[PDB]
């Protein structure tokens, strides 16, 4: 066995052929040790070796078969094991194998052929290691059968060609199919055959891992046209649609669901969450989510810019004492919290989120852990406001020594690491330029643009508003790009004229008013303003000039709150503005 | 004309000098019966026109430059900024005491054509000519709690019916219409969920915003062939001006009270919403 993993080729082509030749006389018991090093020839070159590779598990699917023998779980598990790779046989890199492979699967009795069950075998042989191709491989063997014929052969060549022609062409197929298997297998069979339908669908969507939009969109759109399928997974299609950027084909399906029952409304406010479309966020929660005096009294000063009163009326809507007129369903627990994070994060609350995110789901001190990490409620929507609140806070100057080390520990593994480099990094960046590993966050803001590509690609070509949200950070991720690319430049500090140049650059170039709202500018303005003081750090009458653009800076953060009708947030800011502005007279006035 | 709007130095270096017109014209099928012209431009492009005579028009320019001054206030604001809100004014421009022209646009519908043919053979011809019709059963009606055969009989209706008998007769005409004909409209013709979802919001915000507005100076008159739906980006524009202030409950004989058109239609497009989250709030900022 050692030998065989080496590294030579006509080695491990006669390795394989004498482990083809003393084939039916070895015992099954070693067969599930023997047939592990067998498998890891896939990623390897030269037709010649994985050719012997999948002669041999054509016979292993042949004659292990066990109908029904009921002799081991090795005996019955090689069968699984070998089926996952004679599958995965069909995407390699050398065609006429794959003429060999698929002759085997449309073989007399390896799927059977009579119209239908045919697709429903087809369903059956999945396996999401593939998923990409599914579809054209699928409608390859559902028209195979077919025996005014010169246009059907191109469309099965053009059919392998782009994503969009094959899902059209599936969802036209199979919904052809389901149509007209009217002719028999009565209502008893058409029921039985949708369980097993609706099964195999719950199946493919809980299987998937490295999501794909037209595959996604297919079955999302198939089950949207029969009378069965409807009730699919009101809890996993959300989350798909949540990060596969294919929300308003869900929305669609959760719409025909509903028409002709709570779980489905709160996950469609997590769908309408992310795309926009407040209007019908909020006419949703004084419909289902709902039936108290609180929330119809919070919604109606959570519509207009009264960013406070909605949030003072949530604290006594969770810890209320008796409330003997009927109680808190299964509904609106979660909201009001919920809801009680967003319209604190829509103000300046970075004292006092922190502790409604996370001291809701453990002991009194934060223990913050695996806790936050496993049970992934506590870490799609806790855990965001979270790490926002914790940076937001730490940015302005402080120790508070807990991010730090959270962090340090959170990026070791696979499932710790893929997620806080695959979504964010960008405050991430900013922490480790903190940290002062800047070519580490080199590479965060690379990987943060390049996400941004990944991101805008995939958005569609007039949903509008997810657009404009997903476009507006830009501002954000050039402004660090230039504090790094202007402190790795040397002739800053022994000089001033470009100190003065990056002055009336920021003073010029801005966002505006009335059409950026307050947590955009809310963050360009922090992150700047933190970029004078980490730039008067560096440089170890600038402080007046810093004060000054800084005051402007924030000045104009005011007339903005001001002219978007925030009148607490600009309130505050002149509060904590009041004896800040008794060092001037000008700035007083 | 049509240009000198005022806003700055005007220049005729760029405006469009005639210089042709077209061996067509094109009748429009009505009571009025306008024709429409196709004329040219020396800067190389083409302007339709519609051309009505016999109507004194110099009211409806005065409230399209209230139009314009009334959309220049709902962009001046910022959260109406945010969602971008405009009424989509057009220039009438008044040639002479009556005669005047109709700046025209471009494949719009009206609102009781996207009605009919969006139905199929059977409910286009049942809401045009059935024996219970629901223009029919609503005359029978009359004469049912009326007794006479003419105009007078509406004016009799409010002193021979309760309330909730009219409701019931109300719902048995409710009835006879199905629910979702807008979103059988659109799902006619948009051949995509990823664009349904924004023609039926663009949809929702155009009829919201010019409900809100025609209530302001009232106009009362608001029938079907006053929205010309345009197919091309999913909005509504309104036409056809009758009463200019609070006028059309006063002088008519048989008064109406309501503010503007919201149907069974409008509220079964927004199902499975009630109609509550985003008319509401639209109407409200």
């Amino acid at each position: 066995v050692q030998v065989m993993r080496h590294r030579d080729d006509e080695r491990q082509k006669v390795c394989l052929d004498i482990i083809y030749k003393m084939m039916p006389k070895l015992k099954p018991v070693e067969l599930r040790e023997l047939l592990n090093p067998v498998v890891e020839f896939v990623s390897h070159p030269s037709t010649t070796c994985r050719e012997q590779m999948y002669n041999i598990l054509m016979w292993i699917h042949d004659n292990y078969r066990d109908p029904e023998s009921e002799t081991d779980n090795d005996s019955q598990e090689i069968f699984k094991l070998a089926k996952d790779v004679l599958i995965q046989g069909l995407i390699d890199e050398n065609p006429g194998l794959q003429l060999i492979i698929r002759n085997f699967w449309s073989h007399e009795t390896r799927l059977p052929s009579n119209t239908l069950d045919r697709l429903l075998a087809l369903n059956s042989l999945y396996s999401p290691k593939i998923e990409v191709h599914f579809l054209s491989l699928a409608t390859n063997f559902l028209l195979e059968m077919t025996s005014h014929s010169s246009l059907i052969t191109p469309l099965q060549a053009v059919a392998q060609r782009d994503p969009i022609i094959a899902k059209q062409l599936f969802s036209s197929l199979f919904s052809g199919i389901l149509k007209e298997m009217d002719k028999f297998k009565t209502l008893s069979e058409k029921n039985n055959i949708t369980q097993k339908l609706l099964q195999d669908f719950n199946r493919f969507l809980n299987t998937t891992f490295s999501f794909f939009p037209p595959f996604v969109s297919c079955i999302q759109d198939i089950s949207c046209q029969h009378a069965a399928l409807l009730s699919l997974d009101p809890a996993a299609v959300s989350a798909g649609c949540l990060a596969s950027l294919q929300q308003p084909v869900g929305i669609r399906l959760l719409e025909e669901a509903l028409l002709r029952d709570v779980l489905r409304w709160v996950e469609l406010a997590k769908l309408y969450r992310s795309i926009g479309e407040y209007d019908v966020l909020r006419g949703i929660f004084t419909s289902e989510i709902g039936t108290k005096q609180i929330t119809q009294s919070a919604l109606l000063a959570e519509a207009r810019s009264d960013y406070s009163e909605a949030a003072k009326q949530y604290d006594e809507a969770l810890n209320k004492q008796d409330w003997v007129d009927g109680e808190p369903t299964e509904a609106e627990k979660d909201f009001w919290e919920l809801a009680s994070l967003d319209c604190y994060n829509h103000l300046a609350e970075w004292k006092s989120l922190e502790y409604c995110s996370t001291a809701s789901i453990d002991s009194e001190n934060p223990p913050d852990l695996n806790k936050i990490w496993s049970e992934p409620f506590y870490q799609e929507t806790y855990l965001p406001y979270m790490i926002r609140s914790k940076l937001k806070l730490l940015l302005q100057g402080e120790a508070d020594q807990s991010l730090l080390t959270f962090i340090d520990k959170a990026m070791h593994g696979e499932l710790q690491k893929a997620i806080l480099e695959l979504h964010y990094s960008q405050e991430l960046s900013l922490l480790y330029l903190l940290q002062d590993d800047v070519d580490r966050a080199k590479y965060y803001i690379q990987n943060g643009i390049q996400s941004f590509m990944q991101n805008y690609s995939s958005i569609d070509v007039l949903l509008h508003q997810s657009r404009l949200t997903k476009l507006q950070s830009v501002q954000a991720l050039t402004e660090i790009q230039e504090f790094i690319s202007f402190i790795s430049k040397q002739g800053n500090l022994s000089s001033q004229v470009p100190l003065k140049r990056l002055l009336n650059t920021w003073t010029n170039r801005y966002p505006d008013a009335k059409m950026d709202p307050m947590n955009i500018w809310d963050d360009i303005i922090t992150n700047r303003c933190f970029f004078l003081s980490k730039i008067e750090e560096k440089l170890t009458d600038i402080s007046s000039l810093i004060r000054s653009c800084k005051f402007s800076m924030k000045m104009k953060m005011i007339d903005s709150a001001r002219k978007q009708n925030n009148f607490s947030l600009a309130m505050k800011l002149l509060k904590e503005l009041h004896k800040e502005s008794k060092t001037r007279d000008d700035w007083l006035v | 004309p049509g240009q000198y709007d005022g806003r700055g130095k005007p220049l005729p270096e760029y405006h469009v000098r005639i210089a042709g017109f077209d061996e067509r014209v094109t009748v429009m099928a009505s009571l009025r019966r306008p024709k429409r012209i196709i004329i040219r431009g020396h800067d190389e492009r083409e302007h339709p026109f519609l051309v009505k005579g016999g109507e004194d028009l110099r009211q409806d320019q005065r409230v399209e430059q209230l139009f314009q001054v009334m959309n220049g206030i709902l962009a001046q604001d910022s959260a109406c900024s945010q969602r971008a809100l405009q009424l989509r004014t057009y220039s009438v421009v008044p040639m002479t005491s009556r005669l005047g022209l109709i700046e025209w646009l471009e494949n719009t519908v009206t609102l009781k054509d996207l009605l009919l043919n969006t139905m199929s053979q059977e409910e286009k011809a049942a809401y045009l000519s059935d024996p219970r019709a629901p223009p029919c059963e609503y005359k029978d009606w009359l004469t049912k709690m009326s007794g006479k055969h003419d105009v007078g009989a509406y004016m009799l209706m409010y002193k021979g019916a309760n309330r909730t008998e009219t409701v019931t007769s109300f719902r048995k005409r409710e009835s006879k219409v199905p629910a979702d004909l807008l979103k059988r409209a659109f799902v006619r013709m948009s051949t995509s969920p990823e664009a349904f979802l924004a023609l039926r919001s663009h949809f929702a915000s155009s009829h919201a915003l010019i409900c809100i507005s025609h209530w302001i100076l009232g106009i009362g008159d608001r029938h079907l062939n006053n929205f010309m739906v345009a197919m091309e980006t999913g909005g509504v524009i309104g036409i056809d001006f009758g009463h200019a202030f609070g006028s059309a409950t006063q002088f008519l004989p048989v008064p109406e009270l309501m503010p503007f058109r919201l149907t069974r239609q409008f509220i079964n497009l927004m199902l499975p919403m009630k109609e509550t989250g985003l008319m509401y709030s639209i109407m409200v900022h």
